[PDB]
RNA sequence: UGCUGACAUGAGUAACGAAAAAAAGGUAUAAACCUUUUCACCUAAAACAUAAGGUUUAACUAUAAAAGUACGGCCCCUAAUUAAAUUAGAAUAUAAAUAUAUUUAAGAUGGGAUAAUCUAUAUUAAUAUUUAUCUUAAAAUAUAUAAUUAUAUUAUAUAUUAUAUAUUUAUAUAAUAUAAACUAAUAAAGAUCAGGAAAAUUAAUGUAUACCGUAAUGUAGACCGACUCAGGUAUGUAAGUAGAGAAUAUGAAGGUGAAUUAGAUAAUUAAAGGGAAGGAACUCGGCAAAGAUAGCUCAUAAGUUAGUCAAUAAAGAGUAAUAAGAACAAAGUUGUACAACUGUUUACU
RNA sequence: AUAUAUUUAUUAAUAUAUUAUCUAUAUUAGUUUAUAUUUUAAUUAUUAUCAUAGUAGAU
């Protein structure tokens, strides 16, 4: 009489209305999970009703839903998985090349909107200043690459 | 064409133009003249048209009267084959046609 | 066999009143990868609609693909008549044609650019297309309503048109835009699609319930 | 000119630092024919179906 | 063909620096630019002055930049939520760093 | 090939007037539409709750904490095994989840620090390491209790 | 015709013939792996 | 510095080789480290393990 | 012609690898980067969409979004084939290693339900290679005055008008509407070279829909060739005009115009165009170059193994061409030696 | 059709200037065309590019 998609929709509606899970909870209970998730800054292709996380590679879509709901009360209406690639790198040419980690990221659809806080101004917070790190690296590369008479060339760092 | 000048083949208008009975045939596996070691043990044998081997009867144990339904060309041999049907039970069989 | 479906041809108001498969409405979908917008008369679409709407694609306005995950419903506009629904669909397609072929120079004149003079993008995602789609919807609705305005009780007061948005944030300023006398007189409202279920996956169910509500106002 | 700051041939590649390297590194999800499936230990949840679907346990 | 013996320092140096056609010539044909007393080449214009006039032309004929209204009247929070930042690759970083692979012309000396 | 002996083809047949079926659509789009400026989506239309559960990923609703906001290492210490020995199962469970939530906040701050600004302050890292120390102490205690 | 392009890459064949299992599932391949271990090589097989 | 390296432990062998440098070659790395840092950053004492 | 390392001579020489580019502005910074306009080049591609491969090279770290109905993989099933697996003391044989036969497991380049009026896979109740689409049919038209032929049609793809509804879902349908190509589903039928394997229905409950691929490159600067190498590399679409055609000419959209530029254009070298008088006098040799008087419809000999084999005969005719005025297909006879013929061969003399 | 200026207590004819000669439906599945319907969506004089300098007669 009712399609299974319609039945799923009424299931989710009933869950929200009754305040319980909007999904079916599994039987493999995990009392002490040590998984960590990383909230990410929105992209131009997302809407204020979406949030993206960096999650464990062995993580799952249902796992993210359950984790968010039970630990934070956030209801993810639709979850979507984006598993990234690992590019080859080598800290120097005289070392074995090895692939970078493959990071897993999931986007969740929410019910109420969210906008991140403002960027801090350079003078407000000490950790949020790229001048000192970037200048240190530029001095690093200049000193490592100054071969001959460039040692007397005035530096720009 | 020069390839048709010396092509002769007997024609039997009574032969059956359709397919054989599938239940009495098996796919014929091609070996290429190579044995279980993969080496050519019989030369000059190789690629050809896909074929099915027909399970024809050489024992004729059953007995009784059987009517020949049709005569067919069997690519796995040189003689024609005859499809039989038993008068009492109706089971179908293949034999060498005289 | 019955090769031809409802979504195959372009269906006029006579067809819509003969079948009554859906009430008078037009669907507008957003592409989650390229930011483009697709218009349809039905809750679904096929390759013919994509071909009709992306006629002259370039490295900026690439021709999108029919992978159902990247297509999502932006809005559902509910009108008072099948004539008006067809009129609005035709207006939207015509204005897309004007924007991409006939009057591309002025479309570009108005678009945003970054350094190097390219239309602003993040990846292959260009926000300007959704905004242009909303502007075209406003313009087409304005023309559609301007065409006919009985403003009298001939047989019934008739129902009031609506726009069901995926999210209130998509439409711009409600006062600097969407604040004209035609819309106010017709009583156009701006409603929202309910978020009480997996909207992306159960899109069809949600839209069908909305269609039933509109059919029985 | 690939890079406007290098007008002459000096050894720099179109992209990257080295064209060669070790190829005996372990594989991952992005590499292989369409038939290759490695996985991420994220789904031992249910049973595959005889037709191709998947039923959650 | 192929050399049969290594050429001596004498032979190489006299072959290269010996003949006068291979030697750079002192530039005698310099004079004073009438618009500014600086050095310039004879039967040639002065780059400082030519560029100055071209700069005047640019400042007086530049086409007004195009700043769309919908963008110029857009709030900072909306700009941040619609047009977020991004990370520039090494290629674009170097490309943006322009003063390390482009040289401006150098002024000549004042002729007195 | 088109030689010069070629003969032009005739025009293909045309159905007479009295037999042509009229089109089902007799009216079309308006020939007066004009290209209008795009309308950006405005955030003024949103009512974002201040108690949104995504704020639990920030401390005091700060984008990224300052050295002053962080807890000084002198005043902080991880839990001890004997102190966790006599905490009920509910208390250990709740402490575990509080630790995980704090670690998530520190994780996002540390990711922004090491990915965007690329600094080597390594403060959030050691703070999360202290939390992890408490966590495995809790695990040890529960195992030994059973 | 021209030569030099003898290596035509294909991960399927590369793994089937030079993969770790392709050697660990036999006497001879096991010996190759063991010899490389004894020499101390970092990478035993593709 | 966009690396994601702070999220996974990849190249364990190489990392251990770099972090367990032989003690008799330490001056080799000491030289580059010293000459690649500013005066207000460096100290005249030998880093210890 | 010792080995390694450093540095020389050739030498600031040869080269910078098929190529259309020019101004103005970004910038009194630019041949080389970006933008605009002009000009060109590829266009049955140098375009679009993909497979394989690869130092992510991409429109990038805020980064490539799937329950399925055009989503692939994963999974069920197997082909070729593989397997320290498998078989009363005893499967067989064997210097060891090991090799046979049988089972079982694995293994695509293959097969696998439903679905836009959108759909439902699970548990308990029984155990069809390959190839072709008629001389002849019926109406109305062009038809002639009995022709007979000239054709939609001698078979399918859908939308409108009317005869009806269960409070207009499925039908019985009579009319209206196609020019040339192509597609997937029928029906009938031709030769011999005779054309894969494998996993079974109703009921009652049941479905909260896992994992992985998804960027860009992909007749290539993003793979295999030691190079940003004129080489090698798998599919589908591939505007219109013109044609028998996917030939050839153009090129609408798209993409592009290149790690070399500006002058000058000696001898000489390469690729290309023209040539008075003569026409193989060159040379070992007509090597190279030149030579086409329809491409459609006619017509086409001697020999002959009877096969328009010779034959795409040669020469010739019809069709506007009469001083000529695109590209492409089409390059003459004859004797002899050898070999029946199509085919295969010394990857690189 | 836009823009500046008027013939009454948007705007008609002029001075001109700028931009365009499109789209969209039907004819049983898809592509092309052809004709109907919709729309303002045109038919004369010069010019250029490409086809070996595209081609032949001169110079
Ligand atoms: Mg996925
Ligand atoms: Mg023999
Ligand atoms: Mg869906
Ligand atoms: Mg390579
Ligand atoms: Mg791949
Ligand atoms: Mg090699
Ligand atoms: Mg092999
Ligand atoms: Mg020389
Ligand atoms: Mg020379
Ligand atoms: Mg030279
Ligand atoms: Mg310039
Ligand atoms: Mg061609
Ligand atoms: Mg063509
Ligand atoms: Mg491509
Ligand atoms: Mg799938
Ligand atoms: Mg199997
Ligand atoms: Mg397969
Ligand atoms: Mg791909
Ligand atoms: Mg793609
Ligand atoms: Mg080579
Ligand atoms: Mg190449
Ligand atoms: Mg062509
Ligand atoms: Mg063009
Ligand atoms: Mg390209
Ligand atoms: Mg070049
Ligand atoms: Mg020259
Ligand atoms: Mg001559
Ligand atoms: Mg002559
Ligand atoms: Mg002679
Ligand atoms: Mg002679
Ligand atoms: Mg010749
Ligand atoms: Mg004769
Ligand atoms: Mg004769
Ligand atoms: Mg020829
Ligand atoms: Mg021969
Ligand atoms: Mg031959
Ligand atoms: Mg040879
Ligand atoms: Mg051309
Ligand atoms: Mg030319």
């Amino acid at each position: 009489d009712i399609n299974v998609s319609e039945k799923i929709y009424k299931w989710t509606k009933a869950g929200i209305e009754q305040g319980k899970e909007h999904f079916k909870v599994g039987g493999n209970k995990v009392y002490f999970p040590k998984a960590r998730i990383i909230l990410l800054r929105p992209n131009a292709k997302h809407t204020p009703y979406q949030a993206k996380f960096i999650v464990p590679k062995s993580f799952n879509k249902l796992d993210l839903r359950d984790y968010l709901y039970h630990i934070y009360g956030l209801r993810a209406m639709n979850i979507t998985t984006q598993l990234l690639h690992g590019k080859f790198n080598r800290m120097n040419l005289q070392t074995t090349r090895f692939r970078e980690p493959q990071i897993k990221k999931m986007t969740i659809e929410m019910e109420e909107p969210f906008i991140w806080p403002e960027e801090p101004r350079p003078d407000e917070n000490s950790f949020w200043d790229s001048t000192t790190p970037d200048n240190m690296e530029k001095y690093r590369e200049e000193r490592l690459n100054c071969l001959g008479s460039d040692a007397n060339k005035p530096g720009t760092a | 064409s020069p390839g048709l000048r010396w092509y002769r083949s007997p024609i039997y208008p009574y032969l059956y133009k359709g397919r054989p009975v599938r239940a009495l045939t098996v796919v014929r596996k091609k070996h290429g003249g190579r044995n279980n070691s993969g080496k050519i043990t019989v030369r000059h044998q190789g690629g050809g048209h896909r074929n099915r081997t027909r399970l024809i009867d050489f024992n004729r144990w059953e007995g009784g009267a059987q009517t020949v339904q049709r005569i067919e060309y069997d690519p796995g041999r040189s003689s024609h084959i005859a499809l039989l049907k038993h008068n009492t039970t109706g089971e179908l069989s293949y034999i060498i046609a005289c | 066999m019955k090769v031809n479906h409802s979504i195959s041809r372009f269906r006029p108001a006579s067809w819509f009143e003969k079948t009554k498969i859906i009430p008078p409405q037009v669907y507008i979908f957003r592409n989650l990868e390229y930011g483009q917008v697709l218009y349809s008369q039905f809750p679904n679409f096929s390759q013919t609609q994509v071909d009709k709407l992306f006629v002259r694609p370039n490295w900026s306005n690439r021709k999108p693909s029919l992978r159902r995950d990247i297509w999502k419903c932006m809005c559902v506009v509910n009108l008072q008549n099948y004539k008006q629904s067809v009129h609005l669909y035709q207006n939207l397609c015509r204005l897309r044609y004007l924007r991409d072929v006939a009057q591309r120079k002025e479309s570009d004149k108005l678009r945003k650019k970054d350094s190097n003079g390219h239309v602003w993008y993040s990846g292959q995602y260009r926000p300007t297309y959704c905004q242009e789609a909303v502007a075209d919807l406003r313009e087409s609705l304005l023309k559609v309503f301007e065409n006919a305005t009985p403003a009298e009780k001939q047989t019934v007061p008739a129902k009031k048109p609506s726009i069901y948005w995926e999210d209130p944030w998509r439409m711009g300023d409600k006062d600097k835009h969407w604040n004209y006398d035609v819309f106010n007189a017709l009583g156009l409202e701006h409603k929202l699609i309910q978020r009480v279920g997996n909207i992306a996956r159960e899109e069809s169910v949600i839209l069908k319930e909305l269609a039933k509500l509109e059919s029985h106002p | 000119l690939t890079r406007p700051w290098k007008k002459y041939r000096d050894g720099e590649l179109f992209y990257g630092l080295s064209k060669v390297g070790n190829k005996r590194v372990p594989l991952t999800t992005k590499q292989g024919n369409k038939t290759m499936y490695k996985g991420t230990r994220a789904s031992g949840i249910g049973r595959h179906t005889k037709f191709g679907g998947y039923v959650i346990n | 063909a192929v050399p049969k013996k290594k050429v001596s320092h004498q032979k190489k140096r006299q072959k290269l620096y010996g003949p006068g056609k291979k030697q750079l010539k002192m530039i005698h044909h310099l004079n004073k630019c009438p618009s500014c007393g600086h050095y310039k080449r004879a039967n040639t214009l002065c780059m400082y002055c030519v560029g100055q006039i071209s700069h005047i032309w640019k400042t007086h004929t530049a086409k007004e930049e195009i700043k769309p209204r919908q963008e110029e009247e857009l709030s900072e929070l909306d700009q941040r939520v619609l047009y977020p930042g991004r990370r520039d690759t090494k290629y674009t970083k170097d490309l943006k760093d322009k003063d390390n692979y482009l040289e401006r012309r150098v002024r000549t000396l004042k002729k007195d | 090939a088109r030689t010069k002996f070629t003969k032009p083809k005739p025009k293909q047949p045309v159905l007479p007037k009295d037999k042509i079926r009229p089109p089902t659509q007799l009216t079309h789009h308006s020939n007066n539409l004009r290209i209008t400026e795009p309308i950006p989506p405005t955030t003024s239309n949103l009512r974002c709750p201040d108690d949104h559960p995504l704020w639990q990923f920030f401390s005091n609703k700060k984008f990224i904490r300052s050295a002053d906001d962080l807890p000084p290492s002198s005043h902080i210490r991880p839990w001890s095994i004997p102190e966790l020995r006599h905490k009920s199962f509910n208390d250990l469970h709740s402490l575990w989840y509080n630790c995980l939530r704090e670690q998530n906040v520190l994780a996002r701050e540390n990711h922004l620090l090491k990915n965007i600004v690329g600094s080597t302050h390594d403060e959030f890292s050691e703070l999360s390491n202290s939390i992890r120390t408490t966590m495995w102490q809790i695990r040890h205690v529960l195992n030994e209790r059973e | 015709k021209s030569r030099g392009n003898t290596y035509q890459p294909s991960t399927l064949k590369r793994k089937r013939t030079f993969g770790f299992l392709a050697r660990a599932k036999s006497k001879q391949g096991s010996k190759i792996l063991k010899r490389r271990k004894l020499k101390g090589r970092w990478f035993l097989s593709h | 510095s966009g690396s994601y390296q702070h999220l996974s432990n990849v190249g364990s062998r190489v990392m251990k080789r770099l972090g367990n440098r032989p003690k008799n070659f330490l001056p080799h790395s000491e030289k580059f480290i010293k000459k690649s840092t500013p005066e207000f950053m460096k100290s005249d004492l030998k880093e210890v393990d």
